[PDB]
């Protein structure tokens, strides 16, 4: 997105009824921090929610 | 019995990936430490070089 929210008024978007290749995000060089909790980023492509 | 010195350059952001059990562009596609690695990882900013 061209402009993000302020953190006090942080945005939320439902992601639903779709297929996510999280490995595009995870092995992108762009993100300086990519920390997962309660899940492993590699196995994230094997899960559903 | 021996010491193996491995040496290379990366981004400052990516130094966090040079650790056992890490994942990411460098940890996955460039250089992987074993999860039970014994050794030390030594890094310094080389912007002047």
């Amino acid at each position: 997105a061209t402009k993000f929210a302020s953190v006090y008024a942080w945005n939320r978007k439902r992601i639903s009824n779709c297929v996510a290749d999280y490995s595009v995000l995870y092995n992108s060089a762009s993100f300086s921090t990519f920390k997962c909790y309660g899940v492993s980023p590699t196995k994230l492509n094997d899960l559903c929610f | 019995t021996n010491v193996y010195a491995d040496s290379f350059v990366i981004r400052g952001d990516e130094v966090r990936q040079i650790a056992p059990g890490q994942t990411g562009n460098i940890a996955d596609y460039n250089y992987k430490l074993p999860d039970d690695f014994t050794g030390c990882v030594i890094a310094w900013n080389s912007n002047n070089l």
